[PDB]
C-alpha cells in the first residue's frame, strides 16, 4: 500500500484501502510522525490487535 | 481588482535569478519565507546552465 | 472558501515542525476550474502535471 | 606542515566536552599525516543555521572533511 494524506479524503481512501487487509505480519515504512498517524488509524481499524 | 478584495487581498514578491546555487534556496528561507508566501512560481532563467 | 487554516511558519528559524495548512491549498489548486485562459484549457493530472 | 584540515560539530542538549578532547588525545595515534581539528557546537540546529555555520567554518578552517552529530530525532 502506497498512500499519503491529501486534502480531506486521505483518511477515507487510506481507511478504505487499509480495511481490505487480513495479513498476520505487517512491514511498515514511513516517517516517524507518519507512523504515529498510521498507528492511530490502525488502532481504529483494529489492525494493532493480537 | 477582479477578485473580491474586501474578504482577501493579494501581494506580489519575486526575485531575480542568482548565479550562485546557494542564493536560490537561501533566497527562500529568508527571502521567500520571512514574508510568508502562500505559493511560489518558478521559471527558467534568461541564461541557462 | 475552506476553513480553519493556520498561517505558515514565520521565518525558517526556530521551527522544526511542518505546517498543517498547505496540502489542502495543493488539493484545491489541482482541482481549479477556470478553464478559460490565454495559454489554453487548464486542469491538473494526479501528479500535478 | 603536512596535516589534513578537519571539522566536527555537535548539536542538541548532549555535550561532548572532555570526550572530544580525549578523542583528540586518542586521535594523534600513529600516522604520517596529522588531523587538524576545529570544533564548534550549536545549541540550536536549523536548515538555515546548519547551512550557514559549516560554510562560515569553511572560511577559517578550510577543512577537507566534516563530521556532524546531533541530539536530535
Amino acid at each position: 500500500i502506497h498512500l499519503d494524506m491529501s486534502l480531506d479524503d486521505i483518511d477515507s481512501k487510506i481507511q478504505n484501502q487499509l480495511k481490505k487487509l487480513q495479513s498476520p505480519v505487517i512491514l511498515l515504512y514511513c516517517t516517524k510522525e507518519e507512523a504515529t498517524y498510521i498507528f492511530e488509524v490502525a488502532h481504529s481499524v483494529g489492525l494493532t490487535g493480537y | 481588482k477582479r477578485h473580491f478584495t474586501r474578504k482577501i487581498q493579494l501581494n506580489a514578491t519575486s526575485v531575480t535569478h542568482r548565479p550562485n546555487a546557494i542564493q536560490m534556496a537561501l533566497s527562500v528561507c529568508e527571502d521567500l519565507i520571512s514574508s510568508q508566501v502562500y505559493a511560489i512560481l518558478v521559471s527558467h532563467p534568461p541564461a541557462p546552465t | 472558501e475552506m476553513e480553519q487554516i493556520t498561517d505558515p511558519p514565520r521565518g525558517c528559524v526556530g521551527n522544526t515542525n511542518i505546517w498543517k495548512t498547505g496540502p489542502l491549498f495543493k488539493r484545491v489548486l489541482m482541482s481549479s476550474k477556470y478553464p478559460d485562459g490565454v495559454t489554453g484549457r487548464i486542469e491538473f493530472n494526479e501528479d500535478g502535471d | 606542515h603536512p596535516n589534513m584540515d578537519i571539522a566536527v560539530i555537535l548539536v542538541g542538549t548532549t555535550e561532548e566536552v572532555a570526550i572530544k578532547d580525549v578523542h583528540e588525545k586518542d586521535d594523534f595515534h600513529h600516522l604520517p599525516v596529522t588531523p587538524r581539528v576545529e570544533l564548534v557546537t550549536m545549541q540550536e540546529s536549523d536548515p538555515k543555521s546548519i547551512i550557514t555555520r559549516i560554510c562560515d567554518l569553511m572560511s577559517d578552517k578550510k577543512v577537507q572533511g566534516v563530521v556532524f552529530g546531533d541530539d536530535t530525532d
